[PDB]
């Protein structure tokens, strides 16, 4: 089950 | 890992709705794009309008690939929606922030086991007041629907004074709340 943290996903935006 | 995209649990499809009264509701629903990685999500999001900027009468929907963003779909017809109603001040302060948070809750599978109960989410841009909703698959799954509302509310950072309702699509298509959080 692939879960991602909000903070991880935000860090990827650029 | 220096070169592999970050895979998502699901492939997601982003849909756009623009009202055209000469067409059936369904026909106004256009697939923008599908993605299944974090990198591919941001690529799409970064190039499309903020909801706060859409003409009134437009929607975005983000749904699991294979689930059409409409009541009629098998995965939707026994389902319902957690609904956030925004006033006109919130278009400025909260709409795009809430919509992105909702996107991140979906693609990140933020509701533990019950993320499988999630169908997708929709943002309605309306002159009378904008709405954001998360659609779940079965309005009878009390624990699923209820865990989703709870975590979602936390994620949006809504204060205890605000109460959001869950409405079944059966009722909406014929609206009372089956649950609130
Ligand atoms: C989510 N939805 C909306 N609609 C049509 O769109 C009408 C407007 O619904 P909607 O965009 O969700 O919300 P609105 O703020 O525009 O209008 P409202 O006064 O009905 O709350 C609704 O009454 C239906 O005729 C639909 C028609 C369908 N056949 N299947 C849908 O899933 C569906």
């Amino acid at each position: 089950r692939i879960i991602y943290d909000r903070k991880f996903l935000m860090e990827c935006r650029n | 890992e220096h070169y592999i995209k970050h895979p998502l649990q699901n492939r997601w499809a982003l849909w756009f709705f623009k009202n055209d009264k000469s067409k059936t509701w369904q026909a106004n629903l256009r697939l923008i794009s599908k993605f299944d990685t974090v990198e591919d999500f941001w690529a799409l999001y970064n190039h499309i309008q903020l909801s706060s900027n859409l003409m009134p009468g437009c929607d975005y929907s983000l749904f699991k690939d294979g689930i059409e963003p409409m009541w009629e779909d098998e995965k939707n017809k026994r389902g319902g929606r957690w609904l956030i109603t925004l006033n006109k001040q919130q278009r400025r302060s909260d709409l795009d922030r809430f919509w992105l948070e909702t996107l991140l809750c979906l693609i990140g599978e933020s509701f533990d086991d019950y993320s499988d109960d999630v169908c997708g989410a929709v943002v309605n841009v309306r002159a009378k007041g904008d709405k954001i909703a998360i659609w779940t698959t079965e309005c009878e799954n009390r624990e699923a629907v209820t865990h989703i509302g709870r975590v979602y509310k936390e994620r949006l950072g809504l204060p205890p004074k605000i109460v959001i309702g869950y409405q079944s699509h059966a009722d909406t298509a014929t609206t009372k709340n089956r649950f609130v959080v």
